[PDB]
């Protein structure tokens, strides 16, 4: 963790600066919205290089029928192909294209590996949180991961829809949603920490909201934790 | 007179596609499939027009697509490997302490999967390197350049290095000041 | 100025 | 290492006359052979190897595919023509000319020159040489059209001959990006 006068210092971008749809896009694809998590998938099936398709990945979808996974590499994705792998991100639909025609949806990242990942016992991930320095109690259950290595994409869509059901964060100031600002840390102890401004999201759309978790970042689970400090102001 | 081309190609098993438009043989523009935004060749073409670069991914979805079918169809008949020609060249009659640069034009082949790489005295190189898409040509091969900068010199020798698959040995092609 | 793609279309399956 | 196997897509647009004269040819290709094409001078998909078949009859079939793929050479064709006209079309930069010798000889023991226009666009260039300000189609060996790829060209017509002194030749440049046929004379 760190101080919230300093944390309240480096520049977040403000609720103020969301252009159009994309705050009701970010409670769309944060707490509405349905997201992957199938274990022990397979595949070495592709668009182009960067990405990794699941054919026939949706089993009663009335529109899709496969997810196609896009890494930043080549590289990355020689990782995960054909290999046993573990999903669980956020997809999406408008714009996406690789899959079977019209029934595709696309996705960032979100794979781990199968093989050795389990836990002996699910992990309850420990959040910190701060509404104007002033920490407040938030439940062990909220970040729940059977994944030793998770990805850090999994813990977020879990906090994300959390400051949500807790504070509005992503609902119009109308509608109440006073926090204009906030971050989260996901902090590890033997590896560099990962920072994700709450409202630093770019575009309008699903298809650059979800951009970044373009990179599939992956960090150990245990003795990990999670940091949140938002800001009214 | 004049001559656009919306040429692009799906490869298997690559699984590698590309995408761009041409103007009489030089390229106008590409969409970078992974970045997936439109790559004007001179910077200078962008200030003027555009391209969703969002279209040229689903054209190539379909691409992929019509090649499997052809493939099976074809009753899985593959590509006849085509060498290339290579032939370094420059920007401008070299000019000792007066730079230029270096170009590795390679033409005449296919499939569309080509290595260069750029020798300095048998070292290699990241001196300001890029490169060019694979451009058509009237035969349906492809045509490709490869420029390296450099400031002249009688205490340099360069080459360029471009392996293929229609090739039974890397090709080597050495280019130096005479005087 | 916009530049329009040409769409392409599937074979005959 | 394996087989390829590859599929080539090209949407043609051939420009005669600047707009007044417009032919749309999309052409498919497998591997290296062109299995089906449309023609706007025909209007309508046609095989153009066995493989092709099933394609053809088929897309001729939707009229109504068929009636966009002919109005193409409106929307697309000549649309996007005027669209990069300016930095295509009407692209225009002056060549760069220059003389020097092959190997610097002995005075009048047969020589070689090298005119070596560089900085190009567009191709379309012309380059006579002068001796004493007499033409010479005897000697002219030119290496030919040489296209860069960043949208310059690069000539080079060289011309053998015997430096007697006295004599002075020169490499005369007619370019659309210059209103008079640049010079440049050199002394024997």
């Amino acid at each position: 963790s760190e101080k919230s006068e300093e944390i309240n210092e480096k520049d977040l971008r403000k609720k103020s600066e969301l252009q159009g749809t994309a705050l009701g896009n970010l409670k769309q694809i944060y707490y509405y919205n349905e997201k992957a998590k199938t274990e022990n998938k397979e595949s070495h099936d592709q668009f182009l290089q960067h990405t990794i398709l699941f054919k026939g990945f949706f089993t009663d979808h009335s529109w899709y029928n496969d997810l196609l996974v896009d890494f930043d590499s080549k590289d990355i994705v020689d990782k995960y192909k054909g290999k046993k792998v573990d999903l669980y991100g956020a997809y999406y639909g408008y714009q996406c294209a690789g899959g079977t025609p019209n029934k595709t949806a696309c996705m960032y990242g979100g794979v781990t590996l199968h093989d050795n990942n389990r836990l002996t016992e699910e992990k309850k991930v420990p959040i910190n949180l701060w509404l104007d320095g002033k920490q407040n109690t938030v439940p062990l259950e909220t970040v729940k991961t059977n994944k030793k290595n998770v990805t850090v994409q999994e813990l977020d869509l879990q906090a994300r829809r959390y400051l949500q059901e807790k504070y509005n964060l992503y609902n119009s100031d109308v509608f109440d949603g006073k926090v204009q600002r906030g971050l989260i840390v996901f902090h590890t102890s033997t590896e560099p920490s990962v920072n994700y401004d709450l409202f630093g999201a770019q575009g309008q759309y699903s298809n650059t909201l979800l951009r970044i978790y373009r990179d599939n970042k992956t960090i150990n689970s245990e003795n990990m934790h999670i940091a949140i400090y938002l800001y009214t102001s | 007179e004049h001559v656009i081309i919306q040429a692009e190609f799906y490869l298997n098993p690559d699984q590698s596609g590309e995408f761009m438009f041409d103007f009489d043989g030089d390229e106008i523009f590409h969409v970078d499939m992974a970045k997936k935004e439109t790559v004007w060749r001179l910077e200078e073409f962008g200030r003027f027009a555009s391209f969703e670069a969002q279209g040229a991914l689903a054209n190539i979805a379909v691409d992929k697509a019509n090649l499997e079918i052809m493939t099976k169809r074809s009753n899985y008949t593959p590509i006849t490997n085509v060498p290339p020609e290579v032939t370094v060249l420059t920007n401008s009659p070299v000019e000792l302490r007066e730079p230029n640069v270096l170009i590795c034009f390679i033409d005449k082949f296919t499939p569309p999967v080509v290595n260069v790489t750029w020798l300095r005295n048998g070292k290699p190189v990241t001196t300001g390197v890029s490169e060019t898409v694979f451009l058509p040509r009237e035969d349906h091969l492809f045509r490709k350049f490869h420029y390296l900068p450099f400031l002249p010199s009688t205490e340099d020798v360069y080459d360029c290095r471009v392996e293929h698959w229609g090739l039974d040995e890397p090709l080597l092609k050495h280019w130096e000041f005479d005087a | 100025p916009k530049y329009v793609k040409q769409n392409t279309l599937k074979l005959a399956t | 290492t394996r087989p390829r196997f590859l599929w080539q897509l090209k949407f043609e647009c051939h420009f005669f006359n600047g707009t007044e004269r417009v032919r749309l040819l999309e052409r498919c290709i497998y591997n290296q052979e062109e299995s089906v094409r449309f023609d706007s001078d025909v209007g309508e998909y046609r095989a153009v190897t066995e493989l092709g078949r099933p394609d053809a009859e088929y897309w001729n079939s939707q009229k109504d595919l068929l009636e966009q793929r002919r109005a193409a050479v409106d929307t697309y064709c000549r649309h996007n023509y005027g669209v990069g006209e300016s930095f295509t079309v009407q692209r225009r930069v002056e060549p760069k000319v220059t003389v020097y010798p092959s190997k610097t000889q002995p005075l009048q023991h047969h020589n070689l020159l090298v005119c070596s226009v560089s900085g190009f666009y567009p191709g379309s260039i012309e380059v006579r040489w002068f001796r004493n300000g007499q033409e010479e189609k005897a000697g002219v060996v030119s290496t030919g059209l040489i296209q860069n790829g960043d949208w310059t060209f690069q000539t080079l017509v060289m011309l053998e001959t015997v430096p007697r002194s006295g004599e002075v030749y020169t490499c005369q440049v007619e370019h659309p990006s210059v209103t008079s046929p640049l010079t440049v004379e050199w002394r024997a």
